[PDB]
């Protein structure tokens, strides 16, 4: 063989000392998993899954989920499919009828007209889609073709009206109309009426009202029990600080969105020092609603890493009354401003608070 | 090895000369031909260099293994940490063997991928050939040369 | 395929074979053959006529289509363990099955007889697809999923279900286990995310060193069982390694012979599309007659060029796939076997006893080398085992249907290669002698560095570089002596290995014209037998290799069961903390 | 014998209802009834539904026909009431062509009869109004999502273990497809046949449970296998289960019902499971299921229901409390 490995003996020589590997080490700082990303689109593979066929058995919710240009694929394919099964079908039968014989029509032909499968094909088109013109009949001396033409017609109706129901939730669709309720890049924490808070801005750029909206928040972090647990993506939920204690807003402007720290909260005992990038920290913001056009409920889905929070920082005015109306500059919609705020955490805030009640009394 | 090397890629050379010579059509499907070969010439050189570094560094600490046991036998029995031991040998083990499986793998997925275009040659010559000597008249003679 | 694109699931999916997986694929592949030889005579017959006739072949190649997606749309069944699809699939091959053998029986009825390809091929397909149907049923039957009532589900294997295995070669669809497809995916990867032992992940159950372990010491424990022998020599370990991995050594025998075989259907295909274009008359055209159809007969099918082209075609691809998945069983055998037989000496060196007789006589050195050198050399004989079962029937088969090709000249100018085959073990042998004499001066030489770099402030601050450094050249020149001997046999080597196939030809057809001048030399026999002796060299001059590895294989069992019969740790098998009463310690086993 | 489940490990509530004094209810909601046929079963409404419309006007266009003497043989005199009307056959295909709208034509409705004319318009009406009615009922079939539910899953069986001190029924939901379900929210029961201290007796007895969230709501955002824990606390219904009493034959249920609308098609969907008293394990843990890749998490489903032994305490939550006063009354002496 052309081989150096044709011949090679038993061989071990001690490499002595073979040390010094020098590997790049990157992996450390290669990357932070994202629980979901800035967009929705949650970045969690899943692993193992034991499918019983039920990624299939939902087909009607599967040819919706599919892109517009796979439908296209599949409502294309399953009428070709079908005009072409049943024109092998009417050629078949008008085969075995005798008539497609190149000859004197003697007898009574089983489908008029019907002379090459360019014919069977083009009168499959026929059936189907209803056209119907006329010069390929349906006569009455082929009690076999009758049957395929009912046949046809059933599957035919069949076929519609299944498709024209998966179309229907498919224009419904309203994953399009989510993109457009906007989340601030970055987050910031800052004093409000003398309490700590995590504040946010979310906006909503069409004018169509999204009705019933309901925004919530969790952070999500691995949690160690007392008992020693290991939990890796423990989501805790996090309150509005809404006046009526409900998720439920009305999203006309942007609104602030803030969480009163309190001493409930699972953000009591962040300092700014611990806020770099690889920090076991993400808040999710899961602001829902329907739709008011098609009724259709939606989620729009944000997250915040640790390196995109600001600490000590203000959201800029965007309102500002006009002539005859108000007026939303959404050029600032993400723009932060400085603010004069404790760099301690919120428990040392409280013990701060407590010690001065104290002193005072 | 650099004399085998070199015949290899010299015998390639010449066995592809002589196949675009006889049939002048099959270098117009070479390219297309030669753009995937390059690609399977690519990848491989990268993971096979990897799988090989790996090939030898994993059966390193193999051997020093079986040293140490040697030079230290009674001590492991004292302790009676010839349990773990075992286990260990079964861990350095494993990862030669599943280093060396996937080695054998890459030259495996080389070996067939790099023998259905040679494949794929065959026929694309030997129906160009065939033509050709219906046609224009190869007399049989080159046509021999472009299947041997 | 749509919704694939946007698919997360099938990231880490598993997977379940249906009862009867491997026996789906064979039949489809023999079908895909037998589809394409029809499409061949279909295509040859309407030739003749002055129509088109487009019913000889078209029916078969939408057969050949429909083949194509049966296999696509049951993987896909496959992968999602949703037997309830293959309802479509068993109608089909209840439906094709009807069909074809009323198309088979009418053949009859006409007359056809068997001396027609078509009424051959028609008749195969009719086993081919009643075959096929009792695979889709006998899925039903372990499955039980379309009428009975509990349904006999069927779970992932355990080890497929670890995220920490990734070397999916065991478990995987017929045609991947051949094409080394799932490979794709890895290979990819490495061009971004070098590999580490991250990548590779953890082996299969199959390939374990402790699963392997297990295996070897049943073939001993029953060895040992339905034999009584007292000792465990060297055939005690032989019958010990066939018993633990002979049904998979004679798989890749299988494979080799059978390719091997197919590795022939070249020349002859050489030989057959040659000889059909050797002759002047294209004109005559396959001519027999039973309706109009022109029914084309066996003999004329494989005279056309462009048959034996394509059916060149297919044989290429199941030698090459059967060459190649050869190798890999023989491959895995052999790590496994090293893997068993690693963990067997080291299982050995705990259960072996101090005694200066003992321990002072088989160093740390010695018994490294066994795993090393000794282990290696018996792992890659397990890499070769096929060859010497088959290299004999491939020159063999080679020679036979040699002498048939060309003549008599063809094995006096094969002999020459036989004839200088044997010096050729000469020079391999004298190969290594040299290489021994390098390998232990090299270790000499590179020891004697080894103190000269250990003390180098010394001997250089007493300026002492200068004259330990003609030491070391001195020791390279009695070195390079004997590396340019190794040098001179490895060239010879290359010599021997390259110039005798030219020496064969040249041989062979200057004695066919002269001494023999038996006949013209046609390129339908001379280009026959240059494939031929391609295909002969590299088993013919390769064979000593196989030898040499089964010598020296020998020698390793043989040091091997030395080693593995030796003093043991007695006493294994059967308050103060250190209470002894008699007290008569021993380290020799008796007395003393 | 055997223990009655209240509703299996995949829905499908086993109880019987029996003596229902009907008024016609199963049919005056056809539309509803409809939908919830089964597919193949639709199929052969819907076929028989078309059929004999065809077949019911086959008949009435025959009939039309022989009483204008249309189908007498012969080449009559007469003007055809409907062209090539010479066989019930041909009644039959012609009454398809009109409902269908395929019209081939060969047989026409000409301006003799007025009967048929009207008849013509009949058919029609009556061909909308079946095509639609067939339509809104396959549109609603096509926007079903039970079969969606299929797809989320829960734990084999549920565990009561130690979690920040209290004692908690932990559980686990995953979700297997890639759409959310849209405002998720889990409400759990306990099913006992409770008596009460004032004499009643209450068969089977659903008791709400808190799901011990962060807000104290319902609402869960299912990407990941979560566990759904209830805080055992001194309201809680399970605050009196041994571990001693939690053999095969003790009247105990945790019905866990999950809701929430599908991303894909807006359809609200329920997901139940029912916890019977021995598929509850006293004092294990779930395993850690989200692994960590290069850029990305790992869900090990194999790993769904795998439950570890963890130590915990073999007495009542009821003797938690009174352990826990006794311990901080001595040490605050
Ligand atoms: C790894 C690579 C994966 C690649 C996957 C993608 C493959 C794409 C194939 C490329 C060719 C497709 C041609 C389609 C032309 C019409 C569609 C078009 O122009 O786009 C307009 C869009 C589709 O855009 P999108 O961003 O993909 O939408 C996804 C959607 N927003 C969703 O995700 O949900 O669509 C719409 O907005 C829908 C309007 C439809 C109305 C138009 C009528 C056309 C009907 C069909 C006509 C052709 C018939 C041909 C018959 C041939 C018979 C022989
Ligand atoms: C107890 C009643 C049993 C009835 C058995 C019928 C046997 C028919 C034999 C003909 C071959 C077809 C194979 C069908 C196998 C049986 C039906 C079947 O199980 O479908 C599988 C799936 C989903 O079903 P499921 O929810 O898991 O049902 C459980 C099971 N059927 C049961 O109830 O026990 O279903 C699907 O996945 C259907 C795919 C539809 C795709 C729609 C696309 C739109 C275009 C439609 C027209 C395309 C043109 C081609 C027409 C056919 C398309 C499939
Ligand atoms: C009329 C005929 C004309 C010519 C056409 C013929 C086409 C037919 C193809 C025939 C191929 C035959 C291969 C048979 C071997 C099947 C695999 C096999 O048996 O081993 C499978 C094993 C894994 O199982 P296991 O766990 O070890 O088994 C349990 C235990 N040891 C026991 O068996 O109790 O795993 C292994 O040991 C791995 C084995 C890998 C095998 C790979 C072979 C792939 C071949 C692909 C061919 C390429 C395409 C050719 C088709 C051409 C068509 C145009
Ligand atoms: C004169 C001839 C006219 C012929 C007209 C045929 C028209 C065919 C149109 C071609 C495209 C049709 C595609 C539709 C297939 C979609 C099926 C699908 O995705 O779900 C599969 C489902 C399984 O769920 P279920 O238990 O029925 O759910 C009930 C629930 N309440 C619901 O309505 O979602 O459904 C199932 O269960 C399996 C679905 C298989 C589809 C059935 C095809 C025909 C079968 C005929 C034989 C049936 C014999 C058995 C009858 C029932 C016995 C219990
Ligand atoms: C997109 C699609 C349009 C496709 C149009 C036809 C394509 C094949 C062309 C062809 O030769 O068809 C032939 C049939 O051919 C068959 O019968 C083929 C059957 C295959 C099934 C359909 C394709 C899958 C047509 O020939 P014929 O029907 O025999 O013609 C009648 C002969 N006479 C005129 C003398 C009476
Ligand atoms: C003809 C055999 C060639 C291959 C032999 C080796 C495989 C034997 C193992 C076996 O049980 O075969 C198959 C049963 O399949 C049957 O039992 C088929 C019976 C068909 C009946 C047809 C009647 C005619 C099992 O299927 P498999 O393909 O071996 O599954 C591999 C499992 N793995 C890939 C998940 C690891
Ligand atoms: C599904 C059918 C499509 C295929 C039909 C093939 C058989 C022909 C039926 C037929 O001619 O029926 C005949 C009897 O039969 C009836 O009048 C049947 C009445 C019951 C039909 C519905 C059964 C359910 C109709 O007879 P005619 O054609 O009205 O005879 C007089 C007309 N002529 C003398 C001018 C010819
Ligand atoms: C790394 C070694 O793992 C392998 C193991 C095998 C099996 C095998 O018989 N090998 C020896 C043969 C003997 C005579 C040395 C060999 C080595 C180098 C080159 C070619 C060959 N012969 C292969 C068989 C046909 C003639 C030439 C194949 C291929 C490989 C491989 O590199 O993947
Ligand atoms: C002459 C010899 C020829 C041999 C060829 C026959 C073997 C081919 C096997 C293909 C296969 O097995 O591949 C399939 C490819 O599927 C698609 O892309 C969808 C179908 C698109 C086209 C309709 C399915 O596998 P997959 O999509 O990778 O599986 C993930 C889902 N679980
Ligand atoms: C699809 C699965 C594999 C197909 C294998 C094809 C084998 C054909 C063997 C015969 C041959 O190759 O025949 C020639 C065929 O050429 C064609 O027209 C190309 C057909 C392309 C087919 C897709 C005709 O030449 P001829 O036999 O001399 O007939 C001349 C006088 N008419
Ligand atoms: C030159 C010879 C002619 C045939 C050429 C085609 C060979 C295909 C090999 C089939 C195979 O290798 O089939 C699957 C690969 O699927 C694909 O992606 C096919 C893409 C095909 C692209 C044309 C393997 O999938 P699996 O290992 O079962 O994966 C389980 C979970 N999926
Ligand atoms: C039938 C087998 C023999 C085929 C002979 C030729 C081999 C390559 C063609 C087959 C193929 O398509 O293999 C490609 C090889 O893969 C690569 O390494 C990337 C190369 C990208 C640049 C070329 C692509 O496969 P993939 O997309 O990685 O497969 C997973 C998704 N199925
Ligand atoms: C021990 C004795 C020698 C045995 C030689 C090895 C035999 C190999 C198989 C036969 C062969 O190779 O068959 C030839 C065609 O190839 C195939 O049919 C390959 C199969 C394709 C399958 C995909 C027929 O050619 P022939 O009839 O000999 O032609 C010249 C004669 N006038
Ligand atoms: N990898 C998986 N993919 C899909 N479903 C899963 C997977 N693992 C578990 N399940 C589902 O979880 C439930 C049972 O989970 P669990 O692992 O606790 O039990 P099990 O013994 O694996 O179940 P079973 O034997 O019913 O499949 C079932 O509804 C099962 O379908």
């Amino acid at each position: 063989m052309l081989s150096r490995k044709g011949i090679i003996p038993e061989e071990y020589v001690l490499t002595r000392l073979a040390e010094d590997p020098t590997e790049p080490r990157y992996r450390t700082r290669e990357r932070r998993a994202r629980f979901v990303s800035k967009k929705g689109n949650c970045n969690v593979a899943h692993k193992n899954i034991r499918e019983q066929g039920r990624f299939l058995q939902d087909v009607f919710t599967t040819l919706v989920d599919l892109k517009w240009p796979h439908t296209l694929l599949i409502f294309t394919m399953s009428f070709l499919c079908s005009w072409l099964l049943f024109a092998m079908v009417w050629w078949l039968i008008a085969f075995a009828h005798g008539d497609l014989a190149p000859g004197e029509g003697t007898n009574v032909p089983c489908v008029t007209s019907i002379h090459s499968f360019s014919s069977a094909f083009l009168f499959s088109i026929e059936v189907q889609v209803t056209i119907g013109f006329g010069g390929r009949m349906v006569t009455e001396e082929c009690p076999l073709a009758i049957l395929i033409l009912i046949v046809q017609n059933i599957v035919g109706l069949m076929i519609n009206a299944i498709m024209l129901g998966c179309i229907f939730m498919k224009t419904a669709q309203a994953h399009r109309r989510a993109e457009t309720l906007i989340f601030s890049k970055h987050a910031v924490i800052t004093l409000r009426h003398g309490r700590l808070c995590f504040m946010l801005r979310v906006g909503d750029l069409r004018k169509s009202m999204i009705i019933s909206a309901t925004i919530h928040m969790q952070v999500v972090r691995k949690t160690t029990s007392p008992e020693g647990e290991v939990v890796p993506l423990h989501q805790v939920d996090i309150p509005m600080e809404n006046g009526v204690g409900g998720n439920s807003i009305f999203l006309v402007a942007p609104l602030i969105i803030y969480h009163v720290i309190d001493s409930n909260s699972p953000l009591y005992d962040l300092a700014p020092s611990d806020l770099h990038h690889h920090q076991d920290l993400e808040i999710i913001v899961i602001l829902e609603g329907v739709v008011e056009t098609t009724g259709i409920t939606t989620q729009a889905r944000t997250s915040y890493l640790a390196d995109e929070i600001l600490w000590g920082q203000r959201f800029v005015p965007i309102v500002a009354e006009e002539d005859g109306r108000y007026s939303v500059d959404y050029s600032k919609f993400g723009n932060t401003v400085k603010v004069p705020t404790p760099l301690c955490t919120a428990r040392q805030l409280d013990e701060d608070r407590s010690l001065l009640d104290a002193l005072t009394l | 090895t650099l004399e085998c090397l070199s015949r290899s890629t010299l015998l390639c050379v010449s066995a592809l000369t002589v196949i675009s010579y006889v049939t002048p059509v099959f270098l117009v499907a070479l390219l297309p031909l030669a753009v995937v070969c390059y690609f399977i010439q690519k990848y491989f050189r990268v993971a096979s260099r990897d799988l090989q570094q790996l090939d030898d560094t994993t059966q390193l600490p193999l051997v020093s293994h079986f040293a140490e046991t040697v030079e230290g036998l009674t001590t492991i029995r004292a302790f009676r940490y010839e349990a773990r031991f075992q286990q260990k040998l079964l861990e350095y083990t494993d990862s030669n063997n599943i280093a060396s499986l996937f080695l054998t793998a890459a030259n495996r997925w080389l070996e067939v991928c790099m023998e259905y275009i040679g494949a794929c040659v065959v026929l694309i010559a030997a129906a160009t050939s065939i033509s050709n000597s219906l046609h224009r008249e190869l007399s049989a003679g080159l046509v021999g040369l472009g299947l041997t | 395929w749509g919704s694939q694109s946007s698919k997360v699931h099938i990231h880490h999916s598993t997977w379940l074979h249906f009862p009867g997986h491997n026996l789906r694929w064979i039949l489809t592949f023999i079908l895909l053959f037998v589809l394409v030889c029809e499409i061949a005579e279909g295509i040859l017959s309407d030739g003749v006529t002055e129509s088109r006739h487009l019913h000889l072949y078209m029916p078969a190649g939408m057969a050949f289509m429909a083949a194509i997606t049966s296999v696509v749309y049951y993987h896909n069944i496959e992968t999602s363990n949703f037997p309830k699809l293959l309802i479509a699939l068993l109608i089909y091959w209840t439906l094709a099955f009807i069909t074809k053998t009323i198309k088979f029986v009418k053949f009859y009825d006409h007359a056809i007889g068997f001396s027609q390809l078509r009424f051959c091929l028609t008749g195969l397909l009719v086993i081919l697809y009643g075959m096929l149907l009792l695979v889709e049923v006998n899925v039903i039957r372990v499955r039980r999923y379309i009428f009975f009532k509990t349904p006999r589900e069927v779970k992932p294997p355990e080890d497929l279900q670890d995220l920490g295995v990734r070397f999916l070669q065991p478990f995987v669809n017929l045609l991947s286990k051949g094409t080394y497809w799932w490979m794709n995916a890895f290979i990819k990867t490495a061009h971004k995310k070098p590999i580490d032992l991250r990548a590779i992940a953890k082996l299969p159950i199959a390939m374990r060193a402790l699963t392997n372990y297990q295996r070897l010491c049943v073939a001993f424990d029953a060895q040992a069982r339905k034999d009584t022998q007292s000792p465990q020599g060297a055939r005690a370990i032989w019958r010990a390694l066939c018993h633990a991995f002979g049904r998979r050594l004679i798989l890749s025998s299988t494979f080799r012979i059978l390719a091997d075989l197919l590795g022939f259907a070249g020349p002859l295909c050489i030989f057959g599309i040659v000889d059909h274009l050797g002759k002047e008359n294209h004109v005559f055209q396959p001519k027999t007659q039973f309706l109009g159809v022109y029914f084309v007969s066996s003999q004329e099918f494989l005279g056309n060029a462009y048959v034996l082209a394509v059916l060149l075609f297919l044989a290429l691809l199941l030698q090459r796939t059967f060459l190649q998945a050869s190798y890999y069983v023989a491959i895995e055998t052999g790590i496994n076997l090293r893997g068993a037989i690693q963990t067997k000496i080291y299982n050995k060196i705990m259960h072996m006893s101090t005694s200066n007789l003992s321990m002072g006589e088989m160093t740390a050195g010695q018994i490294c080398n066994l795993v090393a050198i000794d282990t290696n050399q018996l792992m890659w004989f397990f890499f070769l085992c096929p060859n010497l079962w088959t290299m004999p029937v491939q020159i063999i088969v080679g020679v036979i249907l040699l002498y048939y090709i060309l003549g008599v000249s063809a094995l006096i100018g094969a002999a020459v290669i036989i004839l200088l085959a044997p010096v050729q073990y000469f020079v391999a042998t004298k190969l290594s002698q040299a290489q021994r004499t390098t390998l232990e001066h090299s270790n000499e030489r590179l020891k004697q560095t080894n103190e000269m770099l250990r003390g180098m402030k010394l001997l250089k601050l007493y300026a002492w570089e200068s004259i330990f450094c003609s030491r070391v050249e001195v020791t390279r020149r009695k070195e390079m002596t004997s590396l340019r001997a190794f040098a001179v046999y490895t060239s010879i080597s290359i010599f021997m290995n390259t110039a005798i196939p030219i020496a064969a030809v040249l041989i062979t057809f200057v004695g066919h014209v002269s001494f023999f001048k038996e006949s013209d030399l046609s390129p339908s026999v001379a280009f026959a037998s240059l494939s031929l002796f391609h295909i002969l060299v590299t088993p013919l001059f390769l064979l000593s290799s196989v030898v040499r590895s089964t010598v020296k294989a020998l020698v390793s069992v043989q040091k091997l069961s030395e080693f593995l019969s030796s003093a043991e740790i007695r006493e294994e098998q059967c308050n103060f903390c250190v209470q002894i009463i008699g007290g008569f310690f021993t380290w020799t086993p008796d007395g003393i």
